[PDB]
């Protein structure tokens, strides 16, 4: 009903003849870290967390954090008039959640807010608090932690519909994690080639995830010379297999 | 998919 | 690991067959209100606290008024060689909490000091400072926040050892908690109902919590014509069920 | 104790 | 909860004060191969096993070789009176696994079988089945495959107890698969290290497993000359180091 | 303990 | 009987079944240091001291320097009445050697002292005299000479008692010997294993220490980035292999 | 412990 383990996700179905529909629950992570809300407080409180490694202390570091940030960004607002709509927006790769606001009497008219939690292509390490340091890093791992927990639920649960679902949604979080990684304290193969590879559907990872690839010698030596990301001055990603896919801006809905 | 083999990805390398 | 929502308790496991052992964090409350030390630098910042209105407000309140009277009580007395050890007791019901120093050599032998934070038997209202009655009212609410703390804990929180563990180490607050309310600016059943049955299991508590009776007319009448307490001259207390327990002294230590 | 049932006990009157 | 990865260990924590308990796994392995259980309804399915080649289909055959063998020993006894306690002992350097059976009536009272699954002292290749000769390849290789999933899990885990634990209870596998595979198709610097030091702490090995140092050749040309084990007519064994440590018996319960 | 260096063992010569 | 080359220790046979008793000669060396003695008048003299140099030059200097500071420590002190316990501990990582004194009557009633001989957590350069320098160079060489006589003596006479030695007693030495030469005129390997390490059994580090390998450049940039120590506000040194291990105090006596 | 190999450490690198 409204419980499920972190990461986890459920396959709904439309009918119009019937198609899946992926609730990711990417949304939901994104509204309790918004609100500030304490792990105890989530649909993700009580199961065994053994396979994901300090998930509440984490998330509650994360959760102030992004608290306290978002509210940094909204006390130049008045927003006492209006709602925040349940939509949110990531645009990449600086982990940019975008909210958008309407007034009470329509639901001046709208308002727009972003916030970058995981800031990547202009950062100052020498002059940053240890409060940023510390909420950043706890962000980054609430998010290995989140891809790590639907990582679990998709290799235990199959589903027939499996063929046509893919890890495309998923991508600001695993380009994020792969970024921060790299440019601030090596990359993680799995983390890039799920970055890379949006498209991957299901079934076929979950057969082949395992026995994934490492990064080439020559992609890893290009990333070195010239950073993972290519602006276009529009961001493009350095893909493990030397693409250079758009990362256009995901759209999240509560389900 | 009841007949789909099912994998445990509890100890992958996730720097976690 | 350090952190916790203000009046939770942990479950931990001795083994001997293993029995629970409640942490209650009452130790550390006590330590940090003797230490001055203020919210933002406990084990308690940082979790989001609108079910406990004002407690950073009232906790740094408090914190200094018992800071300030520890000098107080200690200025005449030399304790440059000593160190407190981490044991406090609590008397009942002036809420007297009492410390034992003893000397960095051992580590003239022992010292002990007492504070009554919430004198109930012999007061003064018209010839006591703003300062005494401010911080005396926020030493009281911060305790009302603790056991709200820990009642929402226990409701969201179910365990099998619950069974077998009861209110008990909490009554000392309970009493200050009625008693000062009582005869200083009515009777809370819940906290009465509590102090009174010190033997309260937690499974039956939060069972049953929700629906717990008031206080019988025939009490409330007898506390009005006796006082809540009746002294041996070794303090009794006047339970809502007509009891008339003995208060002894409760021992904390640090976990 | 899964099976508990869990109770919210923020809205108590509790004089806070 | 019930699954791991084969070769993995968990560290517990008794409490007295805290002290680690090392679930090494052995029993578990043991008991499975004496019952004749096939991969798939072990533990240990349904797991990655790219790194431990043949786990699955040399774990059956020797699981199948394991059990025959313990039917052969215990055909010639009747037991449908008994119960195996939950105890498996490891005589060295033959693996003799050591089972005590008692009456239903007590849990003729105490009945004891044992079973050299890789004997090395005694034996005929000319006049040995290719049942016994692939059932014992196949119980060594399992053996091998066993310690790799240790080593690997052992890498990848630091625990803060880890100082205090050593490979102790890992000698009869690691004599065994020295021995079998000197005396019967060299000699592995890795796993003669860990047989001959017994002692050696799990922080320790991590860090140094890496750069272990070859067998000394005096060492390999007194083994040639010798053996590897040293008869007292008890058995010694012939350590990396010119040590002659006496390989004692280990005992193995159920976690 | 979160600090200390991690080992992959995976590559060892053990023969298997 | 009573004369050693210095370093070597011996291992005397308790019995309650034999267990070993290791006599380190820690308590002998610190005993030495403090009575000024000098080098012609300990057990230590009439070797040949090729092997280490400059053992007697600088065994007197910090005899004299180690003599001097206790003397400043203790003219402050009326001890004409008491007697210097045969209890020796160090406290690290200072090099804090502390005594314990009591009455004459009793073998008021008890005093201790401490002079750290090395200290590193709090220094001056610029405002030290070359007496103090010299002196804790001198110190500091010292205790390398009797890590060097304890390692050449090891290395000659294996002991089947050595399985079950360890070289815990000679961290504060070890700990002071890499502490000093980092924070004061880079990091010899060895001394960093020893003191990281403080379970290596000797068996063991008699068989691999030749081959013992340098520090991570990951390790050597976190402690040029942070230290080598961790204070908590207790000690916690940064290990070799990236371990935070607590650096207790140890206690030696006479043998 | 007769077999043991013995060690010289005479000439480690030990900074003396």
């Amino acid at each position: 009903l409204e419980r499920r383990t972190f990461g986890s996700y459920k396959i709904e179905e439309l009918t119009i003849k019937k198609i899946p529909l992926l609730d990711d629950g990417i949304f939901e992570l994104l509204n309790y870290l918004i609100d500030g809300t304490n792990f105890n407080k989530t649909c993700y409180c009580g199961f065994n967390y053994s396979h994901l490694p300090n998930l509440e202390r984490d998330f509650n570091i994360a959760s102030l954090y992004v608290r306290e940030n978002f509210e940094i960004c909204t006390d130049q607002l008045d927003l006492a008039n209006y709602v925040r709509q349940p939509n949110i927006s990531i645009k990449s790769p600086d982990f940019t959640v975008c909210l958008e606001y309407v007034l009470k009497t329509v639901v001046q008219e709208t308002k727009f807010v972003e916030m970058s939690l995981l800031p990547l292509l202009n950062r100052e390490e020498e002059s940053l608090t240890e409060e940023i340091l510390e909420g950043e890093g706890a962000v980054v791992n609430v998010l290995k932690l989140f891809i790590k927990g639907f990582l679990m639920h998709l290799g235990e649960n199959p589903n027939s519909y499996d063929r046509q679902l893919t890890v495309e949604k998923y991508r600001p979080l695993l380009v994020s994690i792969v970024g921060y990684e790299y440019l601030v304290g090596k990359i993680n193969h799995i983390y890039y080639q799920l970055a890379t590879f949006d498209n991957y559907p299901f079934d076929l990872l979950r057969f082949q995830l395992s026995s994934l690839i490492s990064t080439p010698t020559s992609i890893l030596e290009r990333i070195t010379k010239e950073g993972l990301f290519k602006i276009i001055t529009t961001v493009l990603f350095r893909g493990i297999n030397g693409s250079e896919s758009f990362l256009n801006i995901k759209r999240y809905r509560r389900f | 998919a009841d007949s789909v083999i099912k994998s445990d990805f509890s100890s992958l390398k996730l720097d976690v």
